[PDB]
């Protein structure tokens, strides 16, 4: 074990967090008149009465939503960064 | 020709073994190789004492919030005495667990081989007498952190969410 | 019809892609996509009079995926407005 | 030697050869 | 477990550090090699290609790192105190010196038992004595000592001795430019915005957080138009 | 071998060296004016098919002087570059905006009289109605291209084909065989955009309309 | 050829005598007009010629863009604001960004969706033009060539080198052009086109000396 197993490029949680706060922050036209990345701050906003769940509010579709977008986006930038270097597709 | 993280055991193939980030993380190792069971340098004893210590600690809890008078106002004294007896059992367990296992005036048989080589001095744990102190170590340290949790927990009544 | 915004996006659709296909700037029978989405050269051995190399199941792909480009394009601006 | 090359049996080196490592001993 | 030789051994250093335009840093100054904190490898404009040159934008950027660090800290302080309820002349520290034309004269920390000065000429030609002399002593040397490194004197300017290690004393250079940095950016940042809103920091700050969608700096851009 | 030269994906006949771009429109198998039903009678014995666009239609025996005959092609070749700006300078107007609500006209023939009387040129929707102001201007610009194209051949360049780097920029005729048939495309495109002018000024005479609204008369009606 | 040797045009013309020893003759634009002494190392002298490359560059787009919806705008096309210096203030009106006047174009209301697009965009494409991208990989800084070279016009290195004259002298003109915009939108707060019709109109009275008696510090 080379102690360097997740190889260590601290510009991929930046990178992934432009890339997704981008496409999040947008003003759809559809149904969400707003964007989701306020509904997901509005929530906390709601939220921040201390020792309490959200008890099932909108706050937990947001926050899954949000997170699991910004977990698939760093790894898919991961693994677009580590893949340059290898020959993975090229 | 990859990058290949996952590894056998200390590169040795034909262990039964592999080399994981779960395994030797530096985080995990470093983790693991400060806890006091993997402290081989230091005394029993005092190994034994944090061991107890933290055990009765984290024990004292459940007891408090499901045993059978958890409803009645000896809820604390209750789950805190079964806290201590399951210490006290534990302690007759490690006993005989040490009479079986170890026998006086042997040789420790715990690895003394790191993985670089380096060929310690085996740790004294793995010996009758050092398993005796670890015991004795333990059983104060469980008292003691019984103790401690009945003591913040109820005597001087600590502010905590769920309790 | 033909002044129609409907036909003008399914028109413009097909065009493009048809375009794309003819000009290699998107796959077709004679122009396989890498892992590395570059496009390289292969005999599919299908012989045609396009001296590119645009072949009739070439015009029958980008037509189709076109038409399904201009139909998505088409029914989410009737939507949206 | 054990690590010298591919060769991971050496009789005097038996700790190392059986795998009898401490991996978090510290 | 194993034991470790080799370490991340200050990757801020040599020719695999990171660079200010990140994956897109291909064209590095040759003269840029790493050797020195804080090097991102950004000279687009070529101002250092001169080794001399170079030392000498070295220790103006240090120097004014650290001077900007000091007035961040300075400007930032007085309107937080100011919150939390203590009281004196003025909280910007845009209007902050014009305290001492106030009928109370110049207080600290509102205190007329503390050094509550009067004359704005006495204080002018205290601080250019004061500043001349260690100024000089920078240049040249004095109580504390010789120069021997002028950006880095150390000795009597290190008594904590934080900077012992070699290693230890890199990394530190790294944190020290960066955080300088930074200190300039906000310091550009408060000059900028007190031009433009005539607000102070910290207030400004709050008015972003309450409407941060429609207070913002967009709000100031129809404020210098020139045919108005 | 120079740019967009080495561009084959727009020869038009050729998948492979199977031919040569310029087998077809020359020699003696080559499309004729008639089709199949060409045996020959009006086939002339001079139009052996050297040049572009030689179909072997000369009813008229105009082209039978080969000084003559070079003089004709150059002159089809001039009215047939003018036609083609000509014919998109007609249309181009009249599919970006339309109405002649403002002293803008999207009908090529009613665009000239704009000027003459009420507003001036508004383009897209530069002024007055000074006719001998625009009309010194391109006779002067005009007469000494015109006449800087009838002298100041560099030294041995076609006079109609100088292909240096002012009027061959992108290099398309850098290959003799792509400039073999890029000279048939140009005159066949030529002749196009003239009959399509002669169809304007036709139609413009008869049905004194907008020539698209024509079309979409003919077409939707 | 003519520019390019030590027998070149200079910025002085016969006045020229003190040549820079740097300043030979061998890159496009190079008049001996460095007095300054701000181009005399060579990796500073390149940095120097990036810089005005794509300074020169970015002002010719400057300068035809503030100009056309002059022009647009002086034919009859209708515009929120045609003049360049308030061209960009129409984002906060009610109707946005019309492009031209028509709504069913861009009709852009938010200015901070306008303001991450242009950061994301860019950003990718500077750091293309520094370290390569789509569009072929970097061996010039300034002329890359391959993807940015359609057209195929600098094919023989002589047309190539008049070409690159002939930009860096129109890249030169644009940028005094655009300092002229800066400087005249500053004084005058007319439009550029609107100041050329003003001093047509009266030349010896709508001038520049006019606005002379506008800065006098009274106080
Ligand atoms: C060379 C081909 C040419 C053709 C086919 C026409 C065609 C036309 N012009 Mg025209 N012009 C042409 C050259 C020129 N015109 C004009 C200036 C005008 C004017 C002022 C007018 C015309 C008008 C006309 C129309 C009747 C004549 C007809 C649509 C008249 C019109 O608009 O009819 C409705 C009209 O009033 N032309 C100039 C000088 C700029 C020309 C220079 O070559
Ligand atoms: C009579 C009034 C008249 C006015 C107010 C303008 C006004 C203008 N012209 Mg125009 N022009 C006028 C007559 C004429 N122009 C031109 C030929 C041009 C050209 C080539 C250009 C202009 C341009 C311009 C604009 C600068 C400005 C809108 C410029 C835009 C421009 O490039 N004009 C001719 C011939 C004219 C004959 O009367
Ligand atoms: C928004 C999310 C997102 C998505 C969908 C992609 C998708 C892609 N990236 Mg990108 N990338 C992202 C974020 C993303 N990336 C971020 C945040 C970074 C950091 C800046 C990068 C940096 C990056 C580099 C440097 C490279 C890629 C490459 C790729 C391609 C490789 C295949 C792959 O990753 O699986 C995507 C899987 C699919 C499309 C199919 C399955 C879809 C779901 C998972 C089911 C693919 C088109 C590589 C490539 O192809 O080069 C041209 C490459 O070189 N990306
Ligand atoms: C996007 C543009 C485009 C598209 C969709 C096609 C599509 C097609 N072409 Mg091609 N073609 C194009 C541009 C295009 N062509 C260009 C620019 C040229 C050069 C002038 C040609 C020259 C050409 C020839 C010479 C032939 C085709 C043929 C064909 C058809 C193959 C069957 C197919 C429908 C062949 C055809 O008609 O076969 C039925 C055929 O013989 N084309
Ligand atoms: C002008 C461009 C344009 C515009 C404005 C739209 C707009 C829209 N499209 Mg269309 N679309 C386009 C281009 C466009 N599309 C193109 C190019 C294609 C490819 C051919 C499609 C294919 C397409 C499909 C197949 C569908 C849409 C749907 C929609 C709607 C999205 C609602 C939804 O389910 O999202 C929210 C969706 C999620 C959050 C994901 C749900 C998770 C899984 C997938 C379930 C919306 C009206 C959907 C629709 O009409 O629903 C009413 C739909 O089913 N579009
Ligand atoms: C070569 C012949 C020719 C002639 C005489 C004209 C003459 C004219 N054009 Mg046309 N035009 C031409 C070619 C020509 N154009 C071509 C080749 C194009 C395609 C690029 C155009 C595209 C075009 C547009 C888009 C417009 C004009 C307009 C105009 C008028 C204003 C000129 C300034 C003027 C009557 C303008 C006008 O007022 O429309 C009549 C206008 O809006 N022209
Ligand atoms: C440095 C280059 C530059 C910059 C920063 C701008 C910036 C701008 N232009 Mg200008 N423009 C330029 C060059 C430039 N232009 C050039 C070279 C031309 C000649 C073709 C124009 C012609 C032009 C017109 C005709 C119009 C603008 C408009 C605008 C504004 C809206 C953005 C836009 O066009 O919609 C985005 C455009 C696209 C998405 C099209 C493809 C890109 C914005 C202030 C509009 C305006 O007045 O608003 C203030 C407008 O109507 N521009
Ligand atoms: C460049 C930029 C952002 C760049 C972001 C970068 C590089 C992020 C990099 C990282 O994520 C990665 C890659 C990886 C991580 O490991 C590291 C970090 C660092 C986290 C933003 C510009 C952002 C630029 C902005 C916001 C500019 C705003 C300008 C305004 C408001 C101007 C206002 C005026 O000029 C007008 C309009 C008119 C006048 O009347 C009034 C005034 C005031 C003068
Ligand atoms: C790198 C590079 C590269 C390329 O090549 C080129 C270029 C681009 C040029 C470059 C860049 C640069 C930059 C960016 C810079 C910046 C700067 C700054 C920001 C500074 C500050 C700076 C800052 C500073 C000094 C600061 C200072 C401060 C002070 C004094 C203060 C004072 C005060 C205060 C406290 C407040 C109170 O009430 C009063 C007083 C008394 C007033
Ligand atoms: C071949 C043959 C053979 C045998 O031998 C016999 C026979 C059969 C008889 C013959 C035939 C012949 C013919 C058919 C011919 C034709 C011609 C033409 C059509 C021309 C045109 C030609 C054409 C041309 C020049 C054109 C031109 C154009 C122009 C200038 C334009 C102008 C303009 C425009 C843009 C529009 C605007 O707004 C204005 C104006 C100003 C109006
Ligand atoms: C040579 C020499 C030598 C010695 O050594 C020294 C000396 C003498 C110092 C030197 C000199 C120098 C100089 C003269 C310089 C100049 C510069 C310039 C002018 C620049 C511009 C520059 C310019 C530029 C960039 C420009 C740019 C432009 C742009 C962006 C634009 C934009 C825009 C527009 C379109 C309009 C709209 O609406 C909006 C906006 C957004 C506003």
């Amino acid at each position: 074990f080379n102690r360097d197993w997740l190889r260590k490029d601290l510009s991929v949680i930046g990178f992934g967090l432009i890339g997704w706060l981008a496409p999040s922050s947008l003003p759809v036209i559809n149904g969400n008149s707003l964007t989701g990345l306020f509904l997901g701050s509005i929530g906390p906003e709601l939220a921040h009465f201390p020792t309490g769940p959200a008890l099932t509010s909108p706050f937990w579709l947001w926050m899954i939503t949000w997170h699991v977008g910004l977990f698939i986006v760093l790894t898919l930038g991961q693994i677009g960064f580590k893949g340059r270097q290898d020959g993975y597709w090229n | 020709e990859k990058y290949q993280v996952i590894e056998p055991l200390n590169g040795d193939p034909f262990i039964g073994g592999f080399e994981t980030p779960v395994t030797s993380s530096p985080l995990i190792a470093w983790y693991l190789s400060n806890l006091p069971a993997y402290r081989t340098a230091v005394a029993p004893l005092l190994r034994g004492v944090e061991i107890g210590l933290a055990h009765g600690y984290l024990l004292v809890g459940p007891f408090v919030l499901a045993g059978p008078l958890r409803n009645s106002a000896v809820r604390g004294e209750a789950g805190s005495l079964a806290a201590a007896g399951l210490v006290t059992i534990l302690t007759m367990c490690l006993t005989i667990y040490g009479i079986a296992s170890f026998k006086e005036g042997e040789a420790s048989k715990a690895p003394s081989l790191t993985l670089t080589g380096r060929q310690k001095e085996a740790d004294k744990l793995q010996t009758a007498e050092g398993w005796a102190s670890f015991t004795g170590g333990w059983f104060f340290g469980g008292l003691s952190g019984v103790a401690w949790a009945y003591f913040l927990l109820y005597v001087i009544n600590l502010p905590y969410p769920v309790k | 019809y033909i002044g129609s915004s409907t036909n003008l996006i399914m028109v413009a659709s097909t065009t493009l892609m048809l375009f794309a296909g003819r000009f290699g700037l998107a796959p077709s029978a004679n122009r396989k996509s890498t892992a590395g989405l570059k496009l390289v050269d292969r005999d599919s051995g299908l012989q045609t009079g396009d001296p590119a190399g645009f072949t009739a199941t070439d015009t029958l792909a980008c037509g189709a995926l076109g038409h399904v480009i201009g139909v998505g394009i088409v029914l989410g601006l009737k939507a949206t407005a | 030697k054990y690590g010298e090359k591919s060769v991971y049996f050496d009789l005097g080196e038996i700790d190392n050869t059986t795998g009898n490592w401490d991996l978090y001993g510290n | 477990r194993r034991t470790v030789k080799s370490t991340s051994d200050s990757i801020w250093y040599g020719a695999d550090r990171p660079k200010y335009l990140g994956p897109f840093s291909g064209e590095t100054p040759s003269y840029l090699t790493g050797e020195f904190a804080g090097d991102y490898g950004w000279d687009t404009a070529g101002l250092s290609s001169d080794p001399e040159t170079f030392a000498r934008n070295r220790e103006l950027e240090v120097i004014h790192a650290r001077w900007a660090m000091l007035g961040a800290l300075g400007c930032l302080t007085p309107e937080l105190l100011a919150k939390s309820g203590v009281k004196f002349g003025e909280a910007v520290w845009f209007k902050a010196g014009a305290q001492i034309f106030s009928e109370g004269g110049l207080d600290y920390l509102g205190n007329p038992s503390l050094v509550h000065a009067q004359s704005i000429l006495a204080i002018w030609a205290s601080q250019v004595v004061l500043m001349g002399a260690v100024e000089g002593y920078r240049v040249a040397g004095g109580p504390l000592g010789e120069i021997t490194d002028p950006i880095y004197p150390g000795g009597s300017f290190d008594p904590l001795g934080l900077a012992d290690d070699p290693d230890t004393f890199a990394e530190l250079k790294v944190k020290e430019i960066k955080n300088g940095r930074l200190a300039m950016f906000s310091m550009f940042g408060f000059f900028v915005q007190a031009i433009v809103t005539g607000k102070g920091p910290l207030e400004n700050l709050n008015d972003h957080l309450a409407d941060p969608v429609a207070n913002n700096a967009w709000a100031y851009a129809t404020n210098f138009v020139p045919g108005n | 071998m120079t740019g967009i030269a080495e561009w084959y994906k727009v020869y038009g006949k050729s998948v492979a060296p199977d031919q040569d771009a310029r087998a077809p429109y020359y020699g003696p198998n080559r499309p004729l004016w008639k089709g199949p039903f060409t045996k020959p009678k009006d086939v002339p014995e001079y139009l052996k098919g050297e040049y572009p666009g030689d179909y072997g239609c000369d009813i008229f025996k105009l082209a039978r002087l080969p000084a003559n005959y070079a003089r004709l092609r150059t002159q089809e070749l001039m009215n047939g570059r003018w036609a083609m700006l000509g014919i998109t300078g007609c249309l181009t107007p009249e599919l970006i905006n339309s109405n002649s609500t403002p002293g803008f006209e999207p009908v090529w023939f009613n665009t000239g009289a704009q000027i003459f009387s009420d507003a001036g040129i508004d383009y897209l929707g530069i002024n007055a109605h000074s006719l001998f102001a625009v009309i010194v201007v391109q006779a002067l610009l005009m007469g000494l291209a015109e006449y800087a194209r009838i002298k100041f051949v560099p030294e041995g360049a076609d006079p109609f084909y100088p292909g240096g780097k002012t009027f061959d920029p992108l290099g398309f005729s850098s290959d003799p065989e792509i400039l073999a048939e890029l000279k048939v495309k140009e005159i066949k495109n030529g002749r196009l955009a003239m009959m399509a002018m002669a169809g304007l000024f036709a139609q413009g005479a008869v049905t004194g309309v907008s020539p698209l609204q024509n079309l979409h008369d003919w077409l939707h009606l």
